[PDB]
């Protein structure tokens, strides 16, 4: 029918706008935000620390460093490089040279239905062994918050202070899983999906928010730092959205036709 | 309509469901579901593909081509050509949109395709 | 809701289940008007 | 009906051809309430910033190719002085406060004519970098003039040049191959827009709220929308008719709150 | 106003330069009751074939003369393809009813422009033969390909050609001067029609009523209606507009009620 | 009582040995509704679809065997002709429409003597694929003449030769045992049907509504319906009795819906 | 019901338990009538 598309506004018409016929009766409501974004996926696989860690520092980090890496995981779907927000994401093509493999990841899922600028919603968090007869346990600190470095000695063992203090620790049975849902934690009132910003007045990347995620989550093993093994474990990380919200339409990624 | 304001023409946009052979000629496509649109005042043509299935849901992806994954073909004839007059560019543009219509739904959420990062 | 089918039973309360802000104290509507 | 004016201040914009003015996401998007986030009574309007501020933008060629754009990041384009965008008292009350929170009138003209064909998309875009060079730098205001116009391409199709932290030697480079901040040239129409077709107006009017991930923003570094102007169809006409129509833009800010006054910025 | 749409089954035709559609005799040339002549219950209106069929007619040049013109029977050119125009249900509807009765809703379109200059006089005409040549047989694809437009002549504005059966070698052969289905061009706009005039519209509408010798007619004999177009100011404009600007029309029967089911009509 | 004649259209089929019309699964097999997985206005009954069509099936003879067979897919049959069934503007209709939705209404009819025995199984089976060959072709006209009737077989009976897709030669190809399309020819009583018994009547007739795994189906594909006459006991007769009885049968498709009208359907 | 003894408790909402039709708006019978 006639219509001027410049306007910026065009109706949804159906089949007895133009032609004879009548309306389809609704088939369902699975493209319900709260809906479709309540299920768990695979947001990161890191390994396991068998004693207390030294946090990555920040970029640009030169040769030389003393640090852990791929051990912290930020939980958010926006791309992550080295356990810090990133802006661009990026893999390794050429697996081979020198130089440490910084670990990213990315809600691969989230992004191709992300149609929009802003999302919140609170986040349950479940952690799998890829090991067999695994006992580990989990950590956790707030956004905005950090990783307390260090540990104390009982009976000559070196105890990581990772063990202790006021955040969620959560130890799983050998071989079984850890779970649990932790609530939207950072300052900012929303997420941004994309940002234009910049979190500082001078030499900041714009672009790059600085408290868009749930905070950080690691793994570690039940034992002191004396009684440590040779062979890297690895945990997986999945996340789910609870009560999902999203505003400002936005775009989704562009699809090559190579 | 991206064309000059002095342009003016006719085409025939047509909807055929599934057939052995797409239909090409324009005494084909007149015998579909079809609509006329005269290029005017108002720039712009909504044309609603009517649902027409034997079930009451049809698969999103032609995994395998069947009468559930494809459902025949949507064609712009030029009715009557366009017609300008002197000194007025030639080709005119036709902008192409597509949208879900008011009656629209989609049905159970599928892993979603991660290439557009590689 | 979201997906969630429990109808019957909430173990824990509102406040710990899930965040709600603090105070400062179907029908699908267009994200777009002319005027 | 087509023939409008719109008055603010001492400032009036006519047109013989609206397609009326596009309100995203509200009715009316300029009801807004004060920032939550601070506790100091803020600054709103006043007489002297409640109007109409106009600039220039790169002229309409034939050579400019389908989905090449130009971007106008707001406050940014005040502070900058992009196009001559010089923001009188606005730009004086901006550089006094470090948080600001507003929506935007905007309105961008292009006159074509009945013989000429081509059309434009103007869209107000949510949190973009498209002002931003893929070093990090913001395009300065020479940079601008020698593109003209930015085409579109796999970089920005991809996110793949958005501004980003080198990582350090410590780290192999990897391999960039996605960014958030992309540019699916296909979809820009989702955002609130209208379409400058050379057929039916000279100009369009888009009306946008203040949005955000938090109540208000740092007045120096904000860019939640970005007008942008794409091509969708190349521009043509016979040989004789005006050549590489000119394109000028005028801009609003509504109901702004400034808080946390100080002196005037100055860079570190 | 100028700007309509009519739908009818999966089918509808727009036109935004629309003059009203003419009906004939009646104010709704849509209500007609079954022939009384046929006992049998009839097949009437099914969705399948209350439709819009359209096809084609030769461009009109700068060369076609005054009065010249082009015809289309009704429902002949259905039974012969005439300009593409392919029935679909309604012509094998039509293939097996000895009897049929039917209005029927016209629109001619040809669009010019505001630079050109020139009038076609479009009409709905009752009971003609302008679809056959003198020698008796219907003028073929081919034949109407050739010539393009018939050109007005003595012939048939006297009816002097017109078919008929000649007498044999009894007889003298006489001097053939007048027959009654001659063509009096100035006078063509006493049927229903409208004037397509390159300075006002693209199209024209007619909508007429069943019409006969008697309450219904033979399926494949019948030309109680002909879509003529005629030429009454020739085309003209300068080097550099649209040459021969192209002629197509849209058909919808209406009403229609068949009698008298049997196979597929074969020709003795 | 057992004389009755049954009216459609300009049709009516007579008999005086009536059985009683054998109604499948509802009492009125012709109460419908249209499709609901189709938005488009549906073509339905008009006068000229709505009538029996009749066409012929082999000769029994005393040497066809228990349980030999003749298949009538439906609408298949309308649409390869066979038997002569042609379906005149049934047929046009069907060949233009993407989706057809109906039920059935059909009579075999066999007349015997008081001197001949034998007994004749006329069901409406559900869903076979009874009328195409292992290879998965369809039976031509011609192969259906040169077998006269298909013979029971361990096949059929295991549903070992029904179409299939040959894996290729990266698989091993496996031993066939069986098929969900057998026919087990003690339980084709389970269906709609009736008997034709020589001693008791010269007709049978079943009436069945619309089934499918969807709400409507394929015009060309469907075949939810097969018209199946099976041998149970052979037929006998002494010399001087009529020989080689013959077999036709009358179809009438009930409460038509037809939808996505299109061009004539043309093989890929 | 079905092979079903759970006459207490239904923990999930019938539509998670089970799929329902969506909208378009003992005593056993015979499969055959003689008409």
């Amino acid at each position: 029918s006639t219509d001027n598309a410049e306007t910026g506004v065009i109706e949804a018409g159906n089949t007895d706008t133009d032609f004879s016929g009548e309306l389809a009766a609704p088939g369902s409501n699975h493209t319900n935000v709260k809906f479709l974004f309540d299920r768990s996926r695979l947001l990161n696989v890191i390994k396991v620390l068998e004693k207390d860690a030294v946090f990555p520092r920040p970029f640009p980090t030169q040769e030389g460093a003393q640090q852990d890496d791929g051990y912290f995981c930020l939980l958010t779907p926006r791309p992550t490089v080295a356990s810090r927000p990133a802006t661009r994401f990026g893999l390794y093509a050429n697996p081979s040279g020198s130089g440490v493999l910084a670990n990213t990841s990315l809600d691969f899922n989230f992004y191709s239905l992300a149609c929009f600028t802003y999302f919140r919603s609170d986040l349950e968090v479940t952690v799998v062994s890829l090991e067999p007869d695994l006992e580990f346990a989990v950590g956790w600190f707030p956004s905005g918050s950090e990783y307390q470095a260090s540990s104390f000695v009982y009976d000559q063992l070196h105890v990581p202070f990772h063990f202790t203090g006021r955040t969620p620790r959560a130890f799983a049975s050998k071989g079984g899983k850890v779970s649990f849902v932790l609530p939207w934690n950072s300052v900012s009132s929303v997420l941004p999906v994309r940002w234009g910003g910049a979190s500082k007045l001078s030499s900041a990347t714009r672009g790059l928010p600085a408290h868009a995620d749930w905070g950080t989550i690691y793994a570690f093993v039940p034992r002191p730092n004396e009684k440590k093994s040779t062979a890297v474990k690895h945990v997986a990380v999945y996340i789910r959205y609870k009560n999902a919200r999203a505003w400002c339409p936005s775009m989704l990624p562009f699809r090559s036709y190579k | 309509f991206c064309g000059p304001m002095m342009a003016r023409g006719k085409f025939l946009l047509s909807y055929s469901p599934p057939n052995g052979t797409q239909p090409q000629t324009l005494s084909e496509a007149m015998q579909c579901t079809y609509s006329i649109w005269d290029i005017g005042l108002n720039s712009s043509w909504t044309f609603v593909v009517p649902y027409i299935s034997p079930s009451d849901y049809r698969e999103t992806r032609a995994i395998t081509n069947s009468v559930y994954s494809a459902d025949g073909w949507f064609s712009l004839h030029k009715l009557t050509k366009i017609t300008l007059p002197p000194d007025c560019p030639q080709s005119p543009c036709i902008l192409f949109f597509a949208s879900a219509g008011e009656d629209y739904t989609l049905r159970l959420p599928v892993d979603c395709n991660p290439s557009y990062v590689f | 809701r979201g997906n969630n089918g429990n109808m019957t039973f909430n173990y824990y309360a509102n406040t710990y289940q899930n965040s709600v802000d603090f105070s400062t104290s179907g029908i699908l509507n267009p994200l777009g008007y002319l005027k | 009906d087509r023939v409008t004016t719109q008055t603010a201040g001492n400032t009036a914009i006519n047109t013989q051809s609206s397609l009326g003015v596009l309100c995203a996401y509200v009715e009316d998007p300029t009801k807004s309430d004060p920032p939550s986030s601070s506790t100091d009574q803020p600054t709103t309007t006043f007489t002297a910033i409640d109007r109409w501020y106009t600039g220039r933008l790169n002229s309409w060629t034939k050579a400019v190719k389908t989905f090449s754009f130009q971007a106008v990041p707001l406050p940014g384009a005040f502070l900058s002085r992009q196009g001559g965008l010089n923001g009188g008292a606005f730009t004086a009350t901006l550089h006094r406060h470090f948080l600001m929170k507003c929506g935007w009138q905007v309105q961008v003209q292009c006159n074509l004519t009945q013989f000429h064909q081509g059309a434009l998309l103007v869209a107000m875009v949510p949190e973009t970098t498209l002002d931003v060079k893929p070093d990090g730098k913001a395009k300065s205001l020479q940079e601008l003039n020698e593109e003209q116009w930015v085409e579109m391409s796999d970089d920005y199709r991809t996110g793949k040049n958005m501004p980003f932290q080198s990582l350090g030697t410590y780290y192999r480079p990897p391999n960039w191959t996605w960014g958030p901040n992309f540019i699916n040239p296909y979809q820009v129409t989702v955002f609130p827009h209208q379409i400058l077709n050379a057929r039916t107006s000279t100009s369009v009017d888009i009306n946008v709220p203040y949005i955000g991930e938090t109540p208000t923003q740092s007045s120096e570094t904000q860019n939640s929308w970005t007008l942008l102007v794409m091509v969708l169809v190349p521009l043509d006409y016979k040989e004789g008719a005006t050549t590489d129509p000119e394109i000028t833009f005028s801009v609003r800010p509504t109901s702004p709150y400034f808080n946390g006054l100080r002196n005037r910025y100055t860079a570190g």
